């Protein structure tokens, strides 16, 4: 009822920023990636969470001016990634050797070649597993602990904090 | 990436010590080989941020080189001149490289020498060493190399004559060069980079077509007529050739920016008229030791074999305007026999065909 | 084969009575997951290719399942699909199936042309697709690498279709860095090899795009021999790891493709020397410095054969040669059995090469390389097969 | 504000001398004249 | 009689015997052209 | 009137504490293990004080980390947690467990250019491990330039008075903050 009108507005503003700098803002990560497989659309959007509307701008300069144009609009709070000063670390690739799951960055595709070290800060290390079991199994037997996530979505990181939905 | 500044820095670097060593005769076959190999994709998009007067010195360099082979005029010296000849195809490749790679570069980083020293340069070596050795109609590894070579050649040439304006007396060899090599065998390749080449050609400048239709009239007769070789542009379902440079010629010219849409569909039908009119009247009546009736109906199997495709419009206004043209064409008394009874034959087989299809 | 044959008739009356192909397809497939005896398909296609091939040629409802299944019935959906393939391009079936060698007919002929058309003008839209799909799945990657082996290059030029080409060179790409079983990484090379076909106007994009994936390839070993050669981690576990991973792709690719204007074999010698000074360097890694090296040696042999051979690159290969056969002599004793039998095949392999036979057909520059080995040499490989070779007995 | 509006037309006359293309010769950095009037009476010259 | 079930004893059928064992080398060459410098140089 | 704070406080965070206090409601009414009620101390949000000037700075900085439930043990959190879970309510719930707290060891910039917001927060100090987990690790800059140079150059995430975050992994979130959608005024009005 109220919401759907407020979500009206919402995404409104949204399209009216992304036409406003046309270049800088490229658009949400829905947009400019794809899950391989339909399979696994659900754990990777059950990852992602909150990074689901994030917008990816080229620098900070650009993302704080809309910010401000934003305020003028009376918008929600929005993510902008800069890739000039992204922070990123390189892929730690020596899991790929665990023989039953697999990293998740490789269940995406991106058409563009600059976003990948954003899709590398968003993703890191997380591990896509089988089942359950062995996700729960791989995910807490070793002295070290596992970013790990089992396809119904139960997400379980090194640090040791759970979360779910 | 953004830059990349490793393998760019790597070519920076090669480019800096190679024209330094030169200015204070020749380069050597590996450097120019990995210089072009590395201008292709690495400096796809890496050409940019440079000194341009350093440009402007290099290419001097090279065209200097080049001249070397301009008119080559060509069991051990055999051997030295085809090395020549593999040398300064490869420069060649360079420098049709350097000229269009990037989106843009400043002006006048490219003069009209360049343009014309690959152009006499493909003429002349193409038309004297490539028809001779592939077929004794007209008359090693290095013979496909070279071969392969013109091909990238005279694609990337074409690529950049579309992109800027030139001067009219390169049009006139490069035109040449151009629609030469359609009239023998096994050039497959050449022939659909050519057709590329020609019908930007055909796009840009608006007043050369009625010398460039003529010229491609001339030399009917060394046409092909050989049953291997003669469909090979593929779509099972193979066409001529000749009939397809002609029909993307006649769709290429529309110049899409009101009074556009009407005086561009009115010069297309122009042309056509025209192409049609003296195609049919040098066609008709049986001259002088020549007969032109088996190219014209090639011409229309291909025509009626190509009648309803996505990417293959205008064929239906060739069939329209052919159609009225043989009915008021065949019904006064006033020409000859023989080419109303051709006439009348096309029309009767393109019926058929028609009825068939429906 | 006849038994087989009348079988396969059997087959086809007993149970088979684009989508209603399909169907028939699912009932071969649970033919093929119920016979417990074989787990490949080649001579299922094979018994059956003389009377049911048109059913065998229905790749566009395969295609069709493909898109849009348990998914262990599509990896052998995959490999049945590879067997027939293989099938329809040689006429002869595998090894101990056929009693003739050679077997030609004129409708072989042609119908081995048209297949020929038709496979190429599927599989050229058909396969990024498949590797988008199956990227994380090596078996299915390492199946699928052996269709463009068969390919008329020519369609390439006369389809118009660089771009599907294009296609297929990122995504193989992308594969290539997210596997490390060796398998995939030769069938991507042999790939890579039959593109680079020089009798076809494809070869220099692919080339191009080559030479980037090797600056690639470079980069990673320039930073594998630093960390290495400094202090560094001291010898992590997870540097080790990186760096084999890397040597492993630089080996497979090495393999099919002259990379001597990169001189890689430096590294590798660096590292090599120094452990066997510590004596306690990665199995892996040891035996991968040994083959690139080897490989690196080969090909920079290849090259001398051209016609003008300077003398002064003729002296600095004797010299390479001789180094490592005296490197590969000082390791032939390390601890480690794998690298005891590869540096065993490698060693034989170069006597093989430069023997004295070597300068014998009409060879200059040759005679200088010829070497014999040191009789001390000849009793120690002798101990060494005796140890290694002849045991019978548990 | 005349500034802006300066600016507009001198990247119109850019615009303008990138697409022309007028393809220079050999004798060009030597002939170098800086006046912009006797440098329009040789192009009136050469109109002629 | 089974046929070999698997692709490994098929591909060593395929290089075995001791005359195809016994006129490759033990590292396979995957170009042809380092096929020459091998085949040649075996009276 | 007194709704409005329910208002800013979002259905999804107020069924969890509705149903958080249906559970210690639970505990109550049945009479046994009263040490989870005598060492269940609140939510964050009633432990401190700040100045009017930084709430909406302290607020994004915790986001929901506000809503922290301090107690003495993991009993405590257990118990809640298995009624919860038995009685099928509505998500979530936050504790924060005395006996667990793991924090940080950081050093704070001697830099002029920002203030340590732990120098201008108000808390119990028998939560000390609690607070110094919630709020002990982001600084307070000048500017945005200066909130990205010291991120860059320190680790420690960082915020402006005006909504410009920066993380101490590159992450950046921004938009319009309000005033009267704030929590923390009105509870000091009252």
């Amino acid at each position: 009822r109220q919401e759907s009108s407020r979500q009206q507005r919402k995404a409104e503003i949204m399209e009216s920023i992304k036409r406003l700098y046309p270049g800088s803002v490229y658009g949400r990560l829905i947009d400019l990636c794809q899950p391989t497989q339909k399979k696994y659309q659900i754990a990777v959007t059950k990852v992602l969470g909150k990074n689901m509307d994030a917008i990816i701008v080229d620098s900070e300069k650009t993302g704080r001016d809309c910010i401000q144009y934003i305020k003028e609009q009376r918008g929600e709070p929005e993510t902008f990634l800069p890739l000039d000063y992204l922070e990123v670390k390189p892929t730690d690739e020596k899991l790929r050797e665990l023989k039953g799951a697999k990293l998740v960055i490789d269940v995406i595709r991106y058409e563009p070649p600059h976003i990948k070290k954003a899709l590398q800060y968003a993703c890191g290390n997380a591990l896509v597993c089988d089942n359950v079991e062995d996700a729960r199994r791989i995910a807490f037997g070793g002295h070290q602990r596992h970013k790990t996530v089992a396809l119904d979505g139960t997400l379980f990181q090194k640090s040791g904090v759970i979360s779910g939905g | 990436m953004m830059d990349s500044s490793t393998f760019k820095r790597f070519t920076a670097s090669i480019e800096n010590i190679l024209d330094n060593l030169e200015d204070m005769l020749l380069l050597g076959k590996h450097q120019l080989n990995e210089l072009g190999s590395e201008s292709a994709k690495i400096k796809a998009m890496g050409i940019m941020d440079k000194l341009s007067t350093d440009k402007t010195v290099k290419v001097l360099n090279i065209l200097e080189k080049n001249i070397q082979d301009g008119s080559k005029l060509s069991e051990r010296l055999w051997r030295d001149l085809i090395m020549e000849r593999v040398t300064k195809s490869a420069d060649a490749c360079l420098t049709t490289i350097n000229i269009m790679t990037s989106p843009n570069m400043p002006k006048a980083v490219y003069i009209e020498d360049v343009i014309e020293r690959v152009i006499q340069y493909t003429k002349f070596h193409l038309q004297n060493t490539l028809y001779p050795q592939y077929d004794p109609v007209y008359r090693q590894r290095v013979i496909v190399m070279l071969y392969n070579k013109v091909c990238d050649i005279v694609s990337s040439l074409s690529e950049l004559l579309e992109i800027q304006l030139l001067t009219d007396t390169t049009i006139l060899q490069v035109s040449s060069m151009g629609i030469t090599p359609f009239f023998v065998e096994n050039v497959s390749e050449l022939q659909l980079c050519a057709i590329k080449l020609v019908t930007a050609v055909f796009s840009r400048y608006e007043k050369h077509r009625q010398l460039i239709l003529e010229e491609i009239f001339t030399s009917l007769a060394r046409l092909p007529t050989s049953k291997r070789s003669l469909r090979n542009f593929r779509l099972p379902m193979y066409i001529q050739m000749v009939t397809a440079l002609v029909l993307q010629l006649i769709q290429c010219v529309v110049h899409l920016p009101d009074v556009v849409i009407t005086n561009s569909y009115e010069t297309a039908m122009r042309t056509a008229q025209n192409f049609l009119s003296i195609f049919l009247k040098k066609c008709g009546s049986k001259q002088g030791e020549e007969d032109y009736r088996p190219l014209f109906e090639n011409f229309v199997q291909d025509l009626l074999s190509t009648v309803n495709k996505p990417e293959w419009p205008a064929a239906e206004l060739l069939l329209s305007l052919l159609g009225r043209l043989l009915v008021h064409q065949f019904s006064n008394k006033s020409t000859e026999m023989a080419l109303r009874v051709a006439s009348l034959d096309y029309l009767g087989t393109v019926a058929a065909r028609l009825r068939k299809d429906a | 084969r006849p038994v087989a044959v009348a079988a396969g008739e059997f087959l086809h009356k007993k149970l088979f009575s684009n989508s209603p192909n399909g169907n028939l397809i699912r009932m071969l497939v649970l033919f093929f997951l119920e016979s417990e005896l074989h787990e490949h398909a080649a001579y299922l296609v094979d018994s059956l290719w003389e009377s049911s091939q048109e059913l065998l040629k229905d790749w566009e409802c395969m295609t069709e399942l493909l898109l849009e299944m348990s998914d262990r019935q599509e990896s052998a959906l995959i490999e049945l699909m590879v067997c027939t393939i293989r099938q329809a391009a040689e006429a002869h079936p595998p090894v101990g199936r056929g009693t003739g060698k050679r077997v030609l007919t004129a409708k072989e002929r042609k119908t081995q042309i048209d297949d020929r058309n038709k496979l190429t003008e599927h599989f050229i839209i058909t396969l990024p697709m498949l590797l988008s799909k199956y990227s994380a799945d090596a078996e299915k990657v390492a199946n699928l690498l052996q269709i463009p082996q068969y390919f008329d290059l020519e369609i390439y030029s006369t389809g118009r279709m660089e771009k599907h080409l294009d296609a297929l060179l990122k995504q193989i790409k992308f594969v290539v860095e997210k596997h490390v079983e060796s398998d995939v990484l030769e069938a991507c090379s042999k790939t890579y090899s039959i593109l680079c076909s020089e009798e076809y106007t494809i070869q220099n994009r692919v080339d191009i795009a080559r030479s980037q994936l090797i600056d690639e390839f470079v980069d990673r070993f320039n930073h594998s021999v630093e960390d290495l050669l400094q202090e560094g981690e001291e010898a992590d576990d997870d540097d080790i790891y990186n760096v084999l991973s890397t040597l492993k792709r630089l080996t497979s690719f090495h393999n099919a493709h002259d990379l001597t204007k990169w001189d890689l074999f430096g590294n590798c010698y660096r590292l090599l020397k120094t452990g066997i000074e510590h004596g306690a360097m990665p199995e892996q890694i040891v035996v991968q410095a040994l083959q690139c090296s080897h490989y690196s040696i080969l090909w920079q042999l290849v090259k001398i054969t051209d016609g003008s051979p300077s003398k002064e690159d003729l002296l600095v290969l004797r010299k390479t040669v001789k180094s490592f056969l005296a490197v590969c002599q000082q390791c032939l004793s390390n601890v480690n059995t794998p690298v005891k039998e590869q540096a065993f095949m490698l060693l034989c392999d170069l006597l093989m090469i430069f023997s004295h036979q070597l300068m014998t057909g009409g060879r200059e520059g040759l005679q200088p390389l010829v070497f014999n080995p040191d009789t001390g040499l000849q009793s120690e490989l002798l101990s060494f097969v005796m140890d290694h070779v002849f045991i019978d007995q548990d | 504000n005349r500034q802006g509006m300066l600016l507009k037309k001198k990247e119109e006359c850019m615009k303008k001398i990138r697409e022309l293309g007028s393809l220079p010769q050999e004798a060009f950095e030597k002939y170098q004249t800086l006046s912009l009037k006797q440098l329009f009476r040789k192009l009136e010259q050469c109109n002629t | 009689d089974l046929a070999p079930p698997t692709k490994k004893l098929m591909m060593w059928k395929e290089t075995g015997g001791v005359e195809k064992l016994f006129s490759l080398p033990a590292q396979p060459l995957w170009n042809n052209r380092l096929l020459k410098l091998f085949t040649r140089c075996l009276t | 009137k007194q709704q409005l704070l329910r208002a800013a406080t979002g259905k999804a965070i107020l069924n969890g504490i509705d149903s958080i206090n249906k559970v210690l409601d639970h505990f109550r009414r049945k009479g046994i293990n009263q040490h989870v009620q005598n060492g269940y101390h609140g939510i964050v949000m009633n432990n401190f004080e700040c100045e009017p000037a930084f709430y909406t700075c302290v607020e994004v900085t915790a986001g929901n980390r506000l809503f922290y439930h301090i107690v003495d043990s993991d009993e405590v959190s257990t118990k809640i947690l298995m009624e919860f879970n038995k009685m099928n309510l509505p998500g979530e719930v936050t504790f924060l467990p005395l006996n667990k707290l793991d924090v940080r060891d950081t050093a704070y910039p001697e830099t002029n250019d920002a203030i340590p917001m732990i120098s201008k927060l108000r808390y119990n100090p028998r939560f000390d491990k609690a607070f110094k987990h919630v709020f002990g690790k982001t600084l307070i800059c000048r500017s945005m330039e200066v909130s990205t140079q010291l991120a860059r150059a320190f680790t420690m995430d960082c915020i402006t008075l005006e909504g410009d975050q920066v993380s101490h992994r590159g992450a950046l979130t921004g938009g319009y903050y309000d005033t009267r959608k704030s929590r923390l005024e009105l509870q000091k009005d009252v």
